[PDB]
């Protein structure tokens, strides 16, 4: 009920004598929490693929097994306004939080009306024989307009597409053949004709063509989700750096609690953390700043209640040992702790209740009783 | 506990630009994806057009250009600014929070909001038309005393048929939107045929927006 | 980080007052005399004390491996002036102790003349490091540098230590404490039991060094010392660096 | 795209039945679907997540199934507080997640004869120029009847709009009320306004018409 009551249910008595009695231990509780983590997103095969001259062809779509990188898909969003950002299987808002096993970049340039044809479960003339997606394709298709880099005048005939396949196309199958194919009952081996033609046709990329015939660059990232150790995880997050406050820090993996301050220490260009004589972490480097921080133990201390005796009165005072009166009525800082509940008199008397380091308290009549 | 206040309001005209809001309280605002679902009267959920934490911004092919998303973690609330709207965007807007498994992509959108109504038309004055059932050629003992409230813009309106003595007969018909742009509901009472002549069942209208109490019953 | 402390640890250190196998693999003669080129295949016992002394290029390579012929992986720690070429890829080796040739130091050929390339195979991992480990261009004129490269293989990652120290003209060997800081901590999983070095001459041939401190074609300082697990007490200065140590054993 | 063909709009059910709401997709979306429940007058709520796992707060025997395209909401037991529209969310469709059309579940009851009563427009309404004839249709469970305004033996409809009220609590019936909106000349010239009520409950379609 009171500090005197706290002394009552501690000494197992209802008549507390005159003196000082330690009851509890004041400990500052950590309010916030820092998850500042080093080893963050870095160079990755993600770039250099979305910005180039020519990616690949329709029948000659390339492949890049991106691995050994901290997959951070945030760079993909900060780009030119796309034409189609559809994701099949994977939620677009959790790309930076899912550990993927492998990702294969397959880029190809098609016309305008061919953007909606390339999709898992949709057939046609370009998504049926050139590049077909399976029924369990867990990836994202990214398309955008490219009417400035692949729009050469008079018709850019560099892009070809395969047609008239002997059989259906299989998921992720490469078709780079150029043999002469015929409809039937017509001998055609190396020469062309009316019913015989090469299995490749040029693409008309001219500014005179309206919507549906412009070149559009499409790249599909096949995110393979398995149970094996993943190689491309999401980027780890890191909060701000708040100092002069006992919080929970996670610098470089050594999670701990305490007040983060700034010291005058000069670490070596290779040593990151450091201990003291008692082998306890006392100073660490900033992960993303290499700043010499100084971690100090969270403010604690013992609580002592000064009771002049229940028979005399009931007014008591508390003494927070080892407290600068900052970590939580008269308040006076002493050499032993923060004394809350009494005022410092400039007089001098006999030591009735020993407080510490010369300080002494007593129940004396002021003019009042305190 | 977990509520999303959508006290944004809207009364702009066709061709203007309003600004809504969706403030949440009860969970982590930064570690959550905020959507914006539209519910049209007599239809289903239209789209979402949500936003992401790491600058992820998505739009619909039929709504892109006239909308823009902006996430602000300062006051733990988002906003929805749009350009000049057409005559097909008059619906009730929501904002749902899409969540999935900690290591999967099974989105379910469990944490919904409250709902903001947006209307784009012009206001006018309501008019009540009496309906006298003088013809007693019905089945007998079934009267349909009603007061047709037509040509009124504001949707919130009630027809109090002498509250306290209405005997639970007030039928609140939905407001039918005419081609001009004004609604017209109906309010009949379930009283026997012998009640015509006993007392005066006044159909007191309590239209709050227009602040015009109607009188002169049937 | 430690400052003004006396810490003792147990790790694979180098015992003090130990016998280091000094090898003199030089090829130089003023009267065209026949001389032999030393290149022994030394076993690896979880430790090495490579402390050669070069000016431009004397010993360039720290190839490791046990069955390093056609079966086990490699290290390829060649440190040419461009960059580091560390690569654990499976590589068809050769019993040739020299990279290309001890002579023919002209710059008309390739920058390194990778004649050891026999046949490439399937790879497992690669580590192309931009900061080179040999930083010296001979700008002093008559002073060389030490090449402390104490290596060690642990059950986890592979540690590499290096430090530049003044090795100015003296009698035999600089008698002074020198601490080695780690540079790379790349992973490794090979059961290495032997070690073989290799020598090569750089294409950037300097002026003819008729003096003893000039042409370093015959000034090899091949040093090899095996490590042994011993406790060592380390004293740290106010700047956090180690000034000296004790053997404790 | 990937569309969903849900159950038809009228799905009658009572307290205790096996209701099956099938959400069939046009492709193989695997097991990516979410069920919702939007009651009239409140924001929707989540019932089934991932089409197989009950998220939280839904203990009223809401079991779900599905393999490829076979999803169905088998409700083994119904409650009076679990009525409204249901929506299916195709997660494996597109980043713009498109929901379903909506399947409302009403309450089953008996069949009552719809009491019809036609009302001519007001006296002072004709002076303003406009006019509105109302044919009231109340107390009918089979909500499938339409209103055919027979103006002088002619189907002169097109400007008549109608609407239905919410289902009653202790009556479970609906209320229909159409408004014949015409001009002043169209009322003082015509005399036949037979409100043809083609309803399934009644045996003979009653046509009430007033004379001026």
């Amino acid at each position: 009920l009171d500090p005197l009551s706290e002394t009552k249910c501690t000494l197992k008595s209802f008549t507390v004598e005159k003196g000082i009695y330690q009851t509890s231990n004041f400990r500052v509780q950590p309010t916030e929490s820092i998850v500042r983590f080093p080893n963050i997103t870095n160079l990755c095969p993600f770039h250099e693929v979305f910005n180039a001259t020519t990616f690949a062809s329709v029948y000659a779509w390339n492949r890049k097994r991106i691995s050994n990188c901290v997959a951070d898909y945030s760079v993909i969003y900060n780009f030119a306004p796309f034409f189609a950002f559809k994701c099949y299987g994977v939620s677009p808002t959790k790309l930076n939080d899912l550990c993927f096993t492998n990702v294969y970049a397959d880029s190809f340039v098609i016309r305008g009306n061919e953007v909606s044809q390339i999709a898992p479960g949709q057939t046609g003339n370009i998504a049926d024989y050139n590049y077909k997606l399976p029924d369990d394709f867990t990836g994202c298709v990214i398309a955008w307009n490219s009417n400035k880099l692949d729009s050469k005048p008079s018709g850019n005939y560099n892009y070809l597409y395969r047609l008239f396949r002997k059989s259906k196309l299989k998921p992720f199958e490469r078709d780079i053949s150029t043999e002469i194919y015929q409809a039937g009952n017509k001998p055609c081996n190396g020469v062309a004709g009316s019913n015989c033609y090469s299995p490749l046709q040029s693409y008309g990329f001219r500014p005179t063509y309206g919507v549906g015939h412009q070149p559009y660059r499409v790249v599909v990232l096949s995110f393979e989700l398995l149970h094996a150790p993943a190689t491309v995880c999401g980027p780890k997050k890191s909060t701000n750096l708040v100092k002069n406050k006992c919080v929970n820090f996670n610098f470089n993996g050594l999670t701990g609690t305490g007040v983060l301050t700034e010291s005058n220490k000069k670490f070596l260009p290779f040593q990151q953390f450091g201990r003291d004589i008692a082998d306890t972490t006392d100073a660490v480097r900033d992960p993303q700043t290499l700043e010499i921080l100084d971690i100090t133990p969270c403010s604690f201390g013992g609580v002592s209640v000064i009771t002049p005796g229940t028979n005399t009165s009931n007014q008591v005072a508390v003494l927070y040992q080892g407290v600068n009166c900052t970590e939580v009525s008269n308040v006076f800082q002493t050499r032993a702790g923060c004394l809350i509940g009494a005022e410092y008199v400039n007089n001098s008397y006999e030591c009735d209740i020993p407080i510490g380091a010369g300080i002494c308290a007593s129940y004396q009549t002021q003019t009042s009783q305190s | 506990e977990v509520r999303l206040v959508e006290s944004g309001g809207g009364l702009v005209q066709p061709g203007g630009s309003l600004r809504l809001s969706c403030a949440a309280s009860g969970f982590t605002f930064r570690n959550y994806d905020i959507h914006w679902v539209r519910q049209t009267t007599g239809k289903g959920l239209e789209w979402v057009s949500a936003v992401g934490t790491s600058g992820d911004t998505y739009y619909l092919d039929s709504v892109k250009g006239r909308f823009t998303i902006s996430r602000e973690d300062a006051k733990k609330s988002v906003y929805l600014q749009m350009n000049s709207l057409r005559a097909g965007d008059t619906a009730m807007y929501y904002c749902v929070r899409g969540d999935a498994s900690p290591d999967n992509i099974y989105y379910y959108m469990d944490v919904w909001g409250t709902g903001t109504r947006v209307i784009v038309s012009s206001t006018k004055g309501p008019s009540v038309f009496p309906l006298a059932p003088s013809s007693k050629s019905t089945s007998g003992g079934t009267a349909a005393l009603g007061c047709l409230v037509k040509d009124y813009f504001p949707e919130p309106v009630t027809v109090s048929w002498n509250s306290g003595a209405l005997t639970s007969g007030v039928h609140t018909f939905p407001a039918v939107l005419q081609s001009s742009g004004l609604y017209s509901l109906s309010s009949v009472v379930t009283v026997p045929s012998s009640s015509l002549g006993t007392q005066t069942y006044i159909c007191n209208v309590n239209h709050k927006p227009s602040n015009t109490k109607v009188d002169k019953k049937v | 980080f430690r400052s003004s402390v006396l810490h003792s640890t147990q790790d694979l250190f180098l015992p003090f007052f130990s016998n280091v196998t000094w090898f003199h693999a030089i090829h130089v003669s003023g009267t065209n005399g026949t001389k032999r080129f030393d290149n022994p295949v030394l076993p690896f016992n979880d430790g090495v004390y490579f402390a050669s002394t070069e000016k431009s290029n004397i010993i360039r390579g720290w190839i490791f491996g046990t069955t390093l012929d056609s079966k086990t992986q490699s290290l390829l720690i060649v440190n040419n002036a461009t960059n580091v070429v560390i690569k654990v890829c499976e590589f068809q080796f050769c019993n040739d102790p020299f990279l290309d040739v001890y002579q023919k130091n002209n710059k008309s050929w390739m920058e390194s003349e990778f004649r050891v390339y026999s046949s490439a195979n399937n790879c497992t991992f690669e580590y192309v490091s931009q900061p080179f480990l040999m930083d010296l261009e001979g700008k002093e004129g008559n002073f060389k540098n030490l090449r402390e490269f104490v290596f060690k293989n642990i059950d986890g990652y592979f540690k590499i230590y290096s430090k530049h120290t003044p090795i100015n003209l003296e009698r035999d060997l600089p008698q002074g404490f020198s601490a080695l800081e780690p540079l790379v901590d790349l992973p490794i999983g090979i059961n290495i039991t032997r070690f073989q070095t290799l020598l090569a001459l750089h294409r950037s041939y300097l002026t003819p060094g008729d003096s003893s401190s000039g042409w370093t074609a015959g000034a090899a300082a091949y040093y090899v010392g095996y490590l042994q697990p011993r406790t060592f007490l380390l004293k740290y200065n106010e700047n956090g660096t180690i000034t000296d140590a004790v053997d404790c054993a | 795209d990937i569309q969903v063909t849900q159950s038809p709009s009228p799905l009658s059910a009572s307290v205790g039945d096996r209701v099956t709401i099938t959400c069939r997709a046009s492709q193989t979306i695997g097991k990516y679907l979410n069920w919702y429940h939007q009651i009239p007058g409140k924001a929707p709520k989540l019932l089934i997540s991932a089409a197989s796992t009950l998220h939280s707060g839904v203990p009223s025997r809401f079991s779900g199934r599905g393999s490829g395209t076979d999803f169905t909401l088998t409700i083994s037991s119904l409650q009076p507080e679990d009525f409204g529209t249901y929506y299916c969310q195709q997660s494996y469709s597109s980043p713009p997640w498109t929901f379903g059309q909506g399947t409302k579940v009403e309450i089953k009851r008996t069949v009552a004869a719809p009491s019809v009563f036609i009302f001519p427009p007001s006296d002072e309404q004709l002076k303003s120029g406009t006019a509105s004839v109302v044919c009231l249709l109340n107390n009918f469970y089979p909500r499938e009847a339409k209103v055919q305004w027979k103006v002088d033996n002619a189907l002169q409809s097109g400007n008549s709009q109608e609407s239905v009220t919410e289902q009653d609590s202790k009556d479970s019936t609906y209320s229909l009320s159409s408004t014949l909106t015409l001009s002043k000349a169209d009322y003082e010239k015509h005399k036949v306004y037979a409100c043809e009520v083609t309803h399934q409950g009644l045996s003979s379609p009653v046509t009430k018409s007033f004379n001026r």
